């Protein structure tokens, strides 16, 4: 891995002993964290490791912004895991998030840094073709008639 | 049940003393607003407006002397 | 954040029978007695003691509430003395 | 900001219960109380006074390190933008007084209470651990102020038993040749003390004391 | 809008501490920039014109009054609580 | 009995809050009744705060 | 918040009462306990 | 059970807040819950205060 | 709870804040005509009325709680 | 090296020994601080040295610039460090950064 | 001035240690408690008025150098556009103190307390007031072995003559005990100690 | 006209009066300094009656309460631990 | 020496109490010797306060 | 038309008994003309409706609290320091 | 070195554009506003 490594404090009192080699670490990190018990996530600069009772749940709601506008900011940046997606309509402002403690906290940071960042009229000409316009005033000279 | 105290004592001893300067004042409205000029009737509400202030303002200002100083005994609580 | 508050109030609620075990231990030793310890730093030295030997969390409700106390302090202190005479 | 302040006063209240626990004052006084008690003299030297002498060199001794105190507090960036820095900030004003404990503090003593404050953490299933710890991980400062106290304790009533040894052995031949006599109804303490006040001031036991235990935490030149 | 997390799980410590410092630093940042967010509200001019906004900056006024007060006396009655049995 | 003729005068202050007598005669009792009751209130104040001093002193 | 601080101001109190209740107890119990070991 | 019928005049005023009628009456409302919610602060207080001062006694 | 007596008085009138708005739109429009200058003083008065039984009430209830907090010790 | 180093005193209790040969310098750096674990950041005054376990991370919010008007001042200056880059749209206010601490 | 009103105030609360720990307060407190010991007695007179006599005794050598410090510091040139002047004018003020504490204090164990002559710089405050209280101790036990010496003679006496006779079960100390204080009024030892007690520090 | 001298004055000292002695003569000169500055900031009759002044003149009395009144209590608490000790 | 200009300006007043120019500089006098005054009584009080607290807190 | 007097005699004293008396003295008589000042400031009624003298006599009455608790606190911390010791 | 560059930039701004005038001839028309008394409306030309 070409990264570097953040393990977490309460995961680093359980021991392993053995004879290991790396070809494709990928692979074994996705598979040591399912047989040990554990979680891990890669923002592109580092990888943080938690076991697996350190996953946290949150609900938040967007006011003025969509789930689907909010997703295509997270697969352009590169922080968008496909092993914990987001859970919700696809049209709403509430969702789901849950996973290790670093991704958790900073979706929900950006999502109330959006908001708080965060009709038209229109012109339609038409002549009329049956009566004139305007109010009318009749000097019927017995009484001031008009016609609005 | 509907409970009274000392304080609503006094705002509806203000109001039995009074007997209809609530309502005094809103027939002379309809009456005065129907024909806005007549003498004996613009002179007839000024006379129910007139006193509808110093009423009004009476069982204002005794609530204001008659809570501070229930103040002043629970400042000398402690 | 009525809780914070708690957890330091639940500690010293927890520190008051865990004082009751062991100060007669610290009347019977050759080397912790009154006579070799001083007044100011002897109530210091066994409070923070138990604080690091007892045995439920700190943070959680005590089960110490309105069951029998005074009766009890006369049981901590009675198996104190037993400590301090086997030690 | 504002509440920064509280925390200067809610630190300035429970200081000297740490001086009672936390620094070495209570190596000195216990020995000089035995001194005390090892002369036979009761009331006197009138320990009131010997309270004083006791803390002015511990604070002469602690000084530097309660100095350094004052300099990292009264930076001028104390405010930060997160929360686990400003936090971070504090761990590292707080690892001078830190790895001063760690020291001087017994090995062994300070961790049976990280086993034994985990256990009570969160139950027996949780593995132990042993002496390798020591070259990367820090237990907290409340597991260290127990053992630390009681481990000055030790050294303390090592220097106190180490000094009662020349006074005792007085003790006996005077209580001996007071037998060598038929003097056996005569209360031996009344002889021995004045050849037990000479013994400490002939060997000048009170300028080479207090200069051996500065050496023991701190070098001149 | 706001945000919750829902677990409120009791995260085991390995002392007291720590728990206290995150606090401590839990709240001295947010009473920090809010001390920033209604000085500056009452420092812009144009957020003190208008009287709808008067009201919402006199509301905060008497929040940042009650909160640190509330903070004070829970922690000196605490320092006061902890020393009647330390002295013995 | 000095709250017996304070509770009589206020009605036809109240069927009358318009005579220029009464309210001028009520003004100099209402304000009067005022400076009795809380110094009935500060006088006892003392006396009870004193003697809180000797169980104070005593104890 | 007028009933629940004031239903909390005596839920905050009566607990600190109590905790320095029970340290001056046990002043009074190992206290009696060292003096009657002295005898 | 006071403060039920102190927050069931505000709404009315609420609707309307220039009615003449609903004013005077509140302010006889509120004046008097003003008396009744320090009145039990300061009183519990006294019972607080006195305990803590017999232990202070006896310790 | 001291935001709720506050939004009683923003729930308990529906729009007036912009009432006196396209009122004085209105009125600077052509200032000068009897039905308008006459719903005016009838709409200007009200607001005035509202705002400051907005912030007495909170007033008179913040003391209240100070009162309150200052007997816990 | 031509800079001085800063090596934290939390990165300051791991030790070392063996015969090193200064022979590419800045490829050393890249080799030891993957296989020890450590963090580290080239300023063109100095070089700083951090373990792995002290990098942060922050989300900040610009209310009236863009990224990609601040991306082009950090060209200009000198501190835009490719193996750290900032993880955010290329029109918005808001991004994502982390790594060492300086 | 006014924070000249906290240096006051910070004196007379640390005044009853210094007094305790910084005069020859300690020599007479000391050598008047070791006197009742060496007559074999143990409440008389009291720890009491033992003590208040030997506060009137330091009373005296101390005074005029606390006298001194009044109308120095009540004169007129308090106000200095200078940091260190005023620095340099409250050391002068303290160094009645200073000539006192050096001559009773031993040179050798304040330079080692320098580390962690004296005409051209006076050393620190904190560097000497362990070694004059480190000093007067031992001296006040060197005294202290000195007096209690007489007293052993006629224990060892009185108990040599019951065992001249056949009487070797008999405590001595009902006798001895009259004959204890009878050598120490005839010799009026009580009103001669204290003379030279003062003339060991103030000259006649 | 402000003025500004940057680098603090630093040594090693393992003499301890002095030190004390110049943070009681630097606090004692600031609070000498200060108490003329804000008492002819109040009798020069120009600055007072200038509401722009009036400001800055509500500032230095709360920075003048709020420094020695510190300073009174950290220092109570300074002789009021030397006492828990001492007396015994 | 600022009661001096204020006592000197109210004679020519005195001796003509119509005059324009002179009573709106009279005005423009006596409400900064108004300011003045209070405003030594405010200074004052300050000092006698913390002064006081001092001893508060020895004691 | 006022007077002042400009010898401060100086007698000498024969022991510490004959120094106290002095001081005693010197501030006995000192501690009765100043109250017995403020009353005739204002048993005079001319003196106390003045807006200059009043704030003369403001300064006489603070001048006056400040000086009997500064020499009530020395006196009090004085028998305490002699308490502590006959305690020892 | 740090400390003296942040307070002598700081400093400078507490210690710190020019109008100008045109004179243009027009060419095709008069300047200022006229008025056509025609006698069937008051007309005005701005």
């Amino acid at each position: 891995l070409k990264e570097p490594v953040i393990v977490s404090k309460m995961a680093a009192r359980k021991k392993i002993t053995g004879n290991f080699e790396f070809h494709d670490p990928n692979a074994l990190l996705e598979k040591l964290s399912l047989q040990l018990g554990l979680i891990w996530y890669f923002d592109g600069q580092a990888i943080y490791i938690y076991d697996a009772s350190e996953m946290r749940n949150a609900v938040v709601s967007l006011r003025n912004v969509s789930l689907n506008e909010f997703n295509n900011f997270l697969k352009r940046s590169g922080l968008y895991n496909k092993n914990y997606p987001l859970r919700g309509d696809n049209r709403k402002g509430t969702f789901y998030v849950s996973g290790p403690p670093v991704y958790v906290d900073m979706v929900v940071n950006a999502a109330t840094m959006m908001d708080k960042q965060n009709g038209r009229q229109k012109i339609g000409v038409m002549r009329l073709n049956n009566t004139f316009v305007g109010d009318r005033t009749y000097n019927l000279r017995d009484q001031k008639m008009v016609i609005p | 049940t509907p409970w009274s105290g000392y304080l609503d004592d006094v705002s509806a001893k203000f109001d039995t003393g009074v007997d209809n300067l609530q309502t005094q004042v809103t027939e002379a409205l309809d009456k005065l607003a129907a024909k806005p000029s007549d003498p004996a009737l613009l002179a007839a509400y000024q006379s129910k407006l007139s006193e509808y202030n110093l009423y009004r303002n009476a069982q204002s200002n005794t609530v204001k002397v008659f809570k501070d100083i229930d103040a002043a005994i629970i400042q000398n609580f402690r | 954040f009525y809780a914070l508050y708690f957890e330091i109030h639940h500690l010293v609620a927890s520190a008051a029978l865990g004082f009751a075990r062991v100060a007669p231990i610290f009347f019977f030793l050759p080397f912790l007695n009154s006579g070799v310890l001083s007044g100011a730093p002897r109530n210091a030295i066994i409070i923070l003691v138990a604080l690091g030997v007892w045995p439920h969390a700190l943070n959680e409700a005590p089960p110490f509430l309105s069951v029998a106390m005074i009766p009890l302090v006369l049981q901590e202190a009675a198996v104190g003395v037993m400590l301090g005479c086997l030690l | 900001n504002d509440i920064s302040l509280i925390a200067l006063l809610a630190f300035s209240t429970l200081l000297p219960f740490i001086i009672a626990s936390g620094t070495c004052f209570v190596k000195f006084s216990i020995v000089f109380v035995m001194v005390r008690n090892a002369l036979g003299l009761q009331q006197i030297p009138s320990n009131m006074t010997l309270n004083g002498v006791a803390l002015l060199l511990s604070m002469f001794v602690m000084w530097p390190i309660m100095h350094d105190a004052y300099v990292y507090f009264e930076d001028e960036d104390v405010t930060f933008n997160d929360i686990s820095s400003l936090s971070k900030h504090v761990d590292e004003g707080l690892d001078g007084y830190r790895d001063y404990l760690i020291k001087y503090s017994d090995r062994e003593l300070v961790q049976f209470f990280e086993n034994a404050q985990l256990k009570r953490q969160y139950g027996e299933e949780t593995e132990t651990v042993k002496r390798d710890k020591d070259e990367i991980e820090k237990p907290s400062i409340f597991a260290l102020l127990p053992a630390y106290a009681l481990s000055e304790i030790k050294s303390a009533f090592k220097i106190g038993f180490y000094l009662y040894l020349p006074f005792v052995v007085v003790d006996l031949v005077v209580s001996s040749v007071l037998l060598a006599l038929g003097m056996m109804m005569m209360s031996p303490v009344t002889i021995s003390t004045p050849i037990k006040l000479v013994l400490f001031v002939a060997l000048d036991g009170w300028t080479l004391l207090s200069k051996g235990l500065i050496l023991q935490y701190m070098d001149i030149a | 809008g706001q945000a919750v997390n829902i677990r409120s799980m009791e995260t085991d410590i390995v002392s007291l501490d720590d728990r206290l410092l995150q606090a401590f630093s839990g709240s001295a940042i947010a009473t920090a920039v809010d001390k920033q967010t209604i000085t500056n509200r009452i420092e812009d001019p144009n957020l003190v014109t208008d009287p709808k906004e008067l009201a919402i900056s006199q509301e905060m006024i008497s929040d940042y009054n009650l909160y640190v007060s509330m903070v004070s006396t829970l922690t000196r009655k605490g320092v006061g609580a902890v020393e009647t049995l330390l002295r013995s």
